[PDB]
RNA sequence: GGCCCCAUGGUGUAAUGGUUAGCACUCUGGACUUUGAAUCCAGCGAUCCGAGUUCAAAUCUCGGUGGGACCUCCA
């Protein structure tokens, strides 16, 4: 048996002596959560990222490190310190731990070798708090139409396979459609197992449309109703009835009111619709107040009398 | 008519399910079933198989993780297909004049068109009878049923049942094995080697084959022949550790032969599973405890798996005649439950129990066991007495997940060493100590001085099994809520390659494997030699 | 295609199981191997050859187990890889090229249950490309050298069809054909799958999709699907090949263009045939085989034609054991013996007689001969076990031979008996000419198991046991005089049993040894495989693996011999190989001709003519008469030979002077044949 | 249109103002590496919808909704 006390004592000594290689190997073999590398002393880790990167020096190991990072602190839920004589706490982590870790390590990796560390930078981008799929798709597209210079580069086929490994095909297809770039859409749809004569006419129809109407149509096709109504609003007056129909259908009254200035008559129309909606939900006093605000005085009488 | 009403109810159920999936909310199936059946005026409820058998293709792909039926059928990490041979006579009928005193059925019996030690009313027996004992049809039919339930059949393991398979003519065995491999792969071959090559290049992986055999049919010739077939597991019936019982029941061999066969099989690289039978004649209530204590404490006997089969008396056998004459009486049910609890309390943590009682229909039994859930009754009795069972089956993630509601939290690495059958055995595992939950295991053995295979002579250490439990994850896929494809296998092999070089002192390591496993080990860095996957350690 | 006026040069490509593909060229009677291609440890599962458009450069497409198609082009004098096409994710089971206008199409099927169509065309002239306001799939491009000229070609996917559940086993375009001079080039596709179905596809001109047009097959039952499918010249007929070996043929109606009907096709066993018998009156034959089936063949008579064709009409057994032996008791009743310790007896139902008399062109009243009377109507599979149960299946009158869906179900025969008394699996059965007795034998390794058993045909009980020999009895024969029984065995010996004479009308006669043979007296050095009687019950012939056929004679004079005079009455003949069948024609000629039909392991059938020398020299007793040709012979061992002993027609009333004699043969090459020989020649 | 009665699990049905609704058919899960369907043993699932009177209502008063009995009216 490997008793946890001896292992933890040795690991703490190793971490305090800046010998990340041995600690990493021991934690990997014995299945100890890797977060303890950072949570033991965040300041020292963020001050010596270069030595960490140089000592780990493996794409697979760094990828393993990224697929285990979590916001929670393990020195308070899994491995409490046996001695309570903590020297201090000092600087509270300013932001999301994942964000600082990813940004610092990506900066060091880019400074040391852009070509050797290729899939790990993409993993750092994907694993952040907000998945930046657009940036990684754009980088893959750049790598598609280019020639190598240093015989350590990764082919676009392997990068696409790794991205399909991280994220599902259909989700990538939807994100690419959201990017408003048909090159990326075609790239993803190539390895999608779909009939070309089912989406080629669809993309062609989407192409020959006005820009704002195109964006509204795509957004509606991908839910994203707020962006769809914004894009439709940024168009001609004749489309306003359809915009109002969508506003009423999904109850987007507040966003529409934010979209236009109060002096606009469209603001008055949306206000009247919103007040009628509250009439449907028995909020007589609020909708009457907002009728009085917009100018529907008689409806204010009706609602105020009802309430 | 009720039929169209049923169809409309089903269609409405899938309509609601797919709608809820489209706008992305969770839905409770039972309430929807009851409400929708209320509308159309029915007097029954929908069945899960019917709802599964009407989904459109893309939705069929997407929404199976909610409509699956019988989640136990793939809760151990594989899919099991059982096939049966042609009826035949046991080999020892000639030089003794008769067969074992308690075996029912067979070619010369009143159970028409049934294999030895079976009645024909069993589930698998009725499947092969209507297929007229054809391996291709049986494999196809069983895979179709498993797919209809809603399971994944990426990884398959065969079990060949019947009498003594290795006592049949060579041509029939060739036919059977090549047809099994062809049914998996899809080729149309002429002999074993062609089928093995094509199955190696296949996409529906054949993990291994299991064969049941007698101790006198397990020699160097038979072991080599089974090695060429792709077999990796053996089932032998020991039934007792007492020498007088083995000759008063006309068994036909001796216990020493059993021990020698164990030694040869384990040195060759197989896995051994033993059938044992309590309540045999001339064995009281006190010799059973001693029998099993010796079984699990004596190095000559320690197996890897166990099958407990309490004795049943069936018509048309010698034991039936003994029972009629008022000379044999069975245990009382309370005594039987107590005995089974005591026996299960002794199993070491490296042994797996596959089954606990036979499956003969109740009306055909004259005396003996009458219930049908002996295992859970024994477990409840064990909980009452204060003792606990610690075998392999009742400690893995899937069983602990469906019987109880627990999940691993603090996984650690454990190693156990012992001596068995003249060899030095090690057992490596990844498991959670506090909650007693098993995840993955590996078995390693140092070859003794009496190995006969050419590939294993001169300093070779052999790996006998590697396994990771949970639900089935299809090849090249990943699921973060399951346990398989997360790197527990290359961690278990790196440690096995360190013991074999710094402690055993060997200079080569060999693995016995299937075919998909052949590709896996090729990925790791092993090459092929004979029927083994070998690698230099120097 | 070339303009040097060659002797039709041919290019051949082959792929095998040694992970290699080979190319060959055949210029006249000369062949030579141009190239070999190695795929490592993979395999090639499909091949197709054609030429690039608007040129004469051959191109090759190979489907592999890698779920990936490979394209090769022959520039210079060798084949070089140009392109690799992905998209599939399972094994590929068929590719095919097609030429349409100035473009080339490729159709591909796989075990993914999907069909894909690609398209190869000639790329533009590197100009006139300015419509950048469109969305198009990326093109796969390659360049070739031709007469010091660079030509660029492009490949792009066209469509992805779907609609199958199980594997797709084959796919084929539609061949071009000529109507009144003009060539018509339809666009159609055919697919056959493992889920018992065939689908025909055609494109749609209103949109850019393909639609199913006809879906043919039988969905349901444990029977598996299809392996291959083929078109006709013009598309009127479609054929498909089933899992066991059955053939299905469909024809399209002239007026109704979406209706297809099945038709009559050849059929036969899908494994080795083991035994054969003739109709006592000679209008059908019955065969059994190791495929666990029993089949009946009878001729078809049609008014508006002269030639007669024989077709299967009955399959009166689908058993759970390999069948080994069969014998005939009455005109509609037989006995069968399989790989079990039990003999079985089958009789015929009523609808079979009506169908038989309808197809063969006889009269229903006269075929009954007012002697069958009432009897069951059909048979069906029992709920449990192996048996036949009378359904006293469905009344289905027939005027034409059935198809392979009415034969499988509605054409069984009831079981009316079951005999026990043997300790092991059966090996041989025979019957006498008086229709009241029966013999049997079984596999044995000692003397107490190898024993002949005699039965009765009116009340089936054992009559007497004849214990002799120590090994299996291979064949037995009743002399036409109904006063002898002979046996030959694996122990290189034989024995003759004579029936003693009693009047005792209520009793039954008995048999006892009349002659025998030990190790020394035996002349065959190895296993004896066959024996037969002379038509006058005088001599008998034996054939063994010693490549020799011997005549033992003077078995007549049953009145009173001292003990016997049985011995070799001829000279041994070295045929050339092991003999596994012997038969003697049941026709007597004044010149005393005894013709013997000898079969061998290699499927040869030799007719000799044996003549008794009547002199102390034994030369001029073996004469070679005729031998089968290389296309008329078999390919594996011959297991039976049986002349047409038309005892019902004792003298041929309506015959052309009996110019011809007929007989039949079967063997382990899945084949049953009927041969005819000129009478006056022999 | 008034005129008497009926309504509890998906279906057939039990129970008296208490201090928390029982059985059958159907359905789901385990013994089970010999089994969706068989055996044994566990489990999920209801007093239509409103007002209410009595300390307290599935239970008694009055309602709407459907149904059953009488003639409808009506065209
Ligand atoms: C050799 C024998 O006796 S049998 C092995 C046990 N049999 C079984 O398949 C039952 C369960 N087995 C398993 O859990 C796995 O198949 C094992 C034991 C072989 C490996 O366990 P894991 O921890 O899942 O392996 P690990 O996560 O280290 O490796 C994952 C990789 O193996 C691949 N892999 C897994 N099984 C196979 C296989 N049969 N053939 C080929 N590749 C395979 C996965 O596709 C994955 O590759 P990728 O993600 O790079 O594309
Ligand atoms: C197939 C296995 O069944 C067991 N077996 C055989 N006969 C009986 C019986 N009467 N009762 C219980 N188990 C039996 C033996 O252990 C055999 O190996
Ligand atoms: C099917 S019984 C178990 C296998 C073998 N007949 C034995 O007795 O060992
Ligand atoms: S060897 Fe096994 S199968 Fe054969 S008779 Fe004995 S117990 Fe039955
Ligand atoms: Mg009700
Ligand atoms: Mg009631
Ligand atoms: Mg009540
Ligand atoms: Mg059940």
């Amino acid at each position: 048996v490997h008793h946890r006390a001896l292992v933890l004592a040795q690991i703490r000594k190793w971490l305090d002596k800046l010998m990340f290689k041995e600690a990493f190997e021991c934690m990997r073999k014995l299945r100890i959560n890797l977060n303890l590398i950072y949570d033991h002393n965040p300041k020292v880790f963020l001050g010596n990222v270069e030595t960490f990167i140089k000592q780990i020096d493996s794409v697979n190991h760094i990828n393993l490190f990224f697929t285990e990072l979590k916001e929670e602190d393990v020195t308070k839920t899994m491995y409490p310190a046996p001695v309570t004589s903590s020297v201090y706490l000092s600087r509270d982590p300013d932001g999301n731990k994942i964000d600082l870790v990813c940004d610092a390590m990506r900066a060091v990796m880019e400074s040391i070798n852009p070509h050797k560390y290729c899939l790990s930078i993409l993993t750092s981008h994907v694993k952040k708090t907000t998945p930046e799929l657009e940036i990684v798709l754009q980088k893959v597209h750049e790598l598609q139409g280019n020639a190598p210079s240093d015989p350590d580069a990764v082919s676009a086929e392997e990068a696409l396979k790794y991205l399909l490994h991280l994220v599902d095909v259909n989700e990538l297809y939807d994100h690419s459609l959201g990017t408003y770039d048909f090159d990326l859409v075609l790239m993803v749809a190539e390895k999608s197992q779909k009939d070309p004569k089912e989406y080629l006419p669809f993309l062609n129809t989407l192409k020959k449309m006005e820009t704002n109407y195109q964006r509204f149509t795509i957004d509606k096709y991908l839910k994203r109703y707020e962006k769809a109504i914004g894009h439709l609003s940024k168009c001609g007056p004749e489309y306003f009835p359809e915009c109002l129909n969508l506003i009423k259908d999904k109850n987007l009254y507040n966003e529409a009111l934010k979209l236009y200035s109060p002096s606009s008559q469209q603001y008055q129309d949306i206000s009247i619709a919103y007040g009628e909606h509250l009439m449907q939900e028995h909020m007589y006093e609020p909708a009457g107040l907002m009728f009085a605000r917009c100018g529907a005085h008689e409806k204010a009488l009706s609602a105020f009398l009802t309430c | 008519s009720p039929a169209e009403l049923m169809m409309l109810t089903i269609g409405d159920v899938i309509k609601q399910l797919i709608e809820a999936h489209e706008q992305g909310k969770d839905i409770d199936l039972n309430k929807v079933k009851t409400k929708t059946a209320a509308k159309y005026g029915l007097s029954a409820q929908p069945r899960l198989v019917d709802i599964i058998a009407a989904v459109p293709p893309q939705y069929r792909k997407v929404l199976m993780p909610k409509l699956k039926a019988k989640p136990i059928r793939t809760a151990s990490g594989i899919a099991v297909v059982a096939v049966m041979c042609k009826p035949h006579r046991c080999p020892h009928i000639s030089f003794t004049g008769n067969i074992c005193v308690y075996c029912p059925g067979g070619p010369d019996s009143d159970f028409e068109y049934s294999t030895q030690s079976y009645t024909g009313y069993e589930p698998t027996s009725m499947r092969a009878i209507r297929a007229r004992y054809d391996p291709f049809l049986q494999t196809r039919h069983r895979i179709e049923q498993l797919k209809q339930l809603g399971h994944s059949v990426d990884k398959v393991e065969f079990i060949v049942m019947g009498g003594t398979f290795m006592a049949l003519p060579e041509e029939y065995r060739d036919y059977f094995i090549r047809n099994l491999h062809d049914a998996l792969s899809g080729h149309t071959s002429n002999n074993i080697y062609e089928a093995v090559k094509y199955s190696e290049r296949s996409l529906t992986k054949c993990i291994g084959i299991t064969i049941e055999t007698r101790p006198d049919y397990c020699m160097k010739r038979h072991l080599s022949d089974m090695l060429t077939y792709g077999c990796t597991r053996l089932e032998i019936g020991v039934q007792s550790v007492y020498e007088d019982v083995a000759r008063d029941t006309n068994r036909g061999h001796t216990v020493k032969a059993v021990c020698e066969s164990f030694h040869l099989a384990k040195d060759s690289g197989f896995k051994v599973v033993a059938h044992m039978m309590p309540d045999l004649p001339n064995v009281g209530l006190e010799r059973d405890i001693e029998q099993f204590t010796e079984f699990f404490e004596n190095p000559a006997f320690r197996p890897d798996g166990l099958k407990l089969y309490p004795t049943l008396v069936i018509r048309g056998t010698g034991l039936y005649e003994l029972w009629k004459s008022g000379r044999y009486k069975s245990y009382s049910p309370s005594d039987l439950v107590e005995l089974v609890a005591r026996i299960l309390a002794l199993v070491p943590p490296w042994t797996r129990v596959y089954r606990v009682q036979r499956d003969i229909p109740m009306p055909l039994v004259s005396s003996g066991v009458e219930h049908g859930n002996l295992r859970e009754l024994a477990l409840a009795r064990m909980k009452d007495l204060g003792i606990q069972c610690r075998d392999v089956r009742t400690r893995e993630v899937g069983i602990q997940e469906i019987h109880h509601k627990v999940r691993p939290y603090q996984v650690e690495l454990v190693r156990r060493d012992y001596v068995a059958n003249g060899g030095w055995e090690t057992f490596l595992s990844y498991e959670d100590p506090d909650q007693d939950i098993l995840i993955g295991l590996l078995r390693l053995r140092k070859c003794s001085e009496e190995t006969f295979r050419f590939e294993l002579g001169g300093g070779v250490s052999i790996v006998r099994e590697l396994h990771v439990y949970g639900s089935v994850v299809p090849v090249s896929s990943r699921d973060p809520t399951k346990f398989q494809h997360q790197g527990f296998g290359m961690l278990l092999m790196e440690e096995a390659e360190r013991i074999a070089r710094e402690e055993h002192g060997s200079g080569k390591i060999a693995v016995i494997s299937g075919v998909g496993t052949r590709n896996y080990y090729r990925k790791i860095g092993y090459r092929l030699q004979g029927p083994y996957m070998v690698k230099m350690l120097k | 295609r070339r303009t040097s006026d060659p002797a039709l040069c041919t290019l051949i490509v082959s792929a095998a199981a040694d992970s290699a593909v080979r190319l060959w060229s055949k210029k006249g009677p000369e062949v030579m191997c141009l190239q070999t291609l190695n795929f490592g440890n993979g395999f090639a599962l499909a091949l197709c050859l054609s030429f690039l458009p608007n040129t004469d450069v051959p191109i090759l497409a190979c489907g592999n187990d890698d779920c990936r198609i490979h394209i090769f082009a022959q520039q210079n004098d060798q084949f070089q890889k140009v392109l690799s096409l992905c998209g599939h994710e399972d094994w590929i089971r068929g590719v095919e090229w097609a030429a349409f206008g100035r473009d080339l199409f490729l159709a591909s099927c796989s075990q993914d249950c999907l069909i894909r169509i690609w398209k190869l065309y000639i790329k533009s002239t590197s100009l006139e490309t300015q419509d950048d306001d469109n969305i198009r799939l990326k093109e796969n491009t390659f360049t070739i050298e031709n007469e010091s000229v660079k030509i660029a070609f492009a490949v792009t996917l066209e469509t992805v069809l779907a609609g199958h559940e199980n594997w797709v086993n084959a796919v084929h375009w539609q061949p071009v054909f000529y109507k009144d001079g003009v060539l018509q080039q339809p666009v159609r596709l055919l697919s056959a799958s493992m889920d018992k179905t065939m689908i025909l596809w055609a494109p749609d001109e209103e949109s850019g999709v393909w639609l199913e047009q006809v879906r043919v097959g039988e969905v349901g039952g444990n029977t598996l699907g299809f392996y291959d499918c083929q078109f006709n010249e013009d598309g009127s007929m479609i054929i498909a090949h089933a899992f066991h070996g059955a053939l299905h043929l469909w024809k399209q109606n002239t007026v109704n263009p979406r209706e297809w009907t099945p038709e009559i096709v050849i059929s036969g066993h899908f494994d080795g045939v083991q035994d054969l018998v003739w109709d006592p009156e000679g209008e059908f034959i019955i065969t059994v085989g190791t495929d666990q089936t029993t089949r009946l063949f009878a001729p078809w008579k049609r008014k508006d034609q002269s030639q007669v064709t024989w077709h299967e009409i009955a399959r009166p057994q689908i058993h759970g054991y390999d069948l080994k032996c069969l014998a005939m008791i009455n005109r509609f009743q037989f006995v069968s013996g399989a790989d079990e310790k039990v003999l079985r007896v089958f009789s015929a139902p009523r609808n079979f007689v009506e169908n038989f008399c309808a197809i063969t062109g006889q009269s229903l009243n006269h075929v009954l001969c007012n002697q069958d009377s009432d009897l069951p109507e059909g048979a069906t599979v029992p709920a449990l076990g192996l048996s036949n149960k009378a359904v006293f299946f469905q009344p289905s009158i027939l005027t034409e031979p059935p198809t392979e869906d009415h034969l499988l179900q509605n054409t069984l025969w009831p079981e009316v008996q079951k005999l026990y008394g043997h300790g092991y699996e059966i090996f041989c059965v025979t019957c006498n000419s008086s229709k009241t007795l029966l013999a049997s034998a079984c596999k044995a390794a000692k003397k107490e198991h190898a024993a002949i058993i005699l039965w009765n045909t009116t009340s089936w009980k054992q009559v007497q046991n004849l214990v002799f020999h120590s090994l299996t009895v291979t064949q037995m024969a009743f002399s036409p005089n109904e006063k002898f029984l002979l046996a030959v065995s694996r122990d290189r010996t034989w024995s003759l049993w004579k029936k003693q004479d009693t009047i005792s009308p209520e009793f039954e006669p008995v048999f006892s040894l009349f002659a025998f043979t030990n190790k020394i007296t035996s002349v065959h050095s190895r296993i004896i495989w066959s024996c037969d009687w002379s038509p006058d019950s005088k001599y008998f012939f034996t054939g063994s693996r010693d490549k020799k056929v011997v005549v033992w004679g003077e078995c007549d004079s049953t009145d009173d011999c001292i003990e016997h005079n049985i011995g070799p009455c001829s000279s041994v003949l070295d045929v050339g190989g092991a003999v596994t069948a012997v038969s003697v024609c049941p026709v007597l000629h004044p010149s005393q001709r005894y013709v013997v039909a000898v079969g061998l392991e290699c499927g040869k059938i030799c007719l000799y003519t044996w003549k008794k020398t009547d002199q102390v020299p034994e030369i001029n007793d073996w004469t070679h008469c005729v031998e089968t040709s290389q296309s008329q012979s078999h390919t594996l061992a011959i297991r039976k030979l049986c002349w047409k002993n038309c005892s019902g027609k004792t003298e041929q009333k309506e015959a052309e002077g009996a110019e011809w004699l007929h007989f039949a043969s079967c063997g382990e090459d899945h084949t049953v044949k009927i041969h005819r020989v000129n009478k006056c020649a022999l």
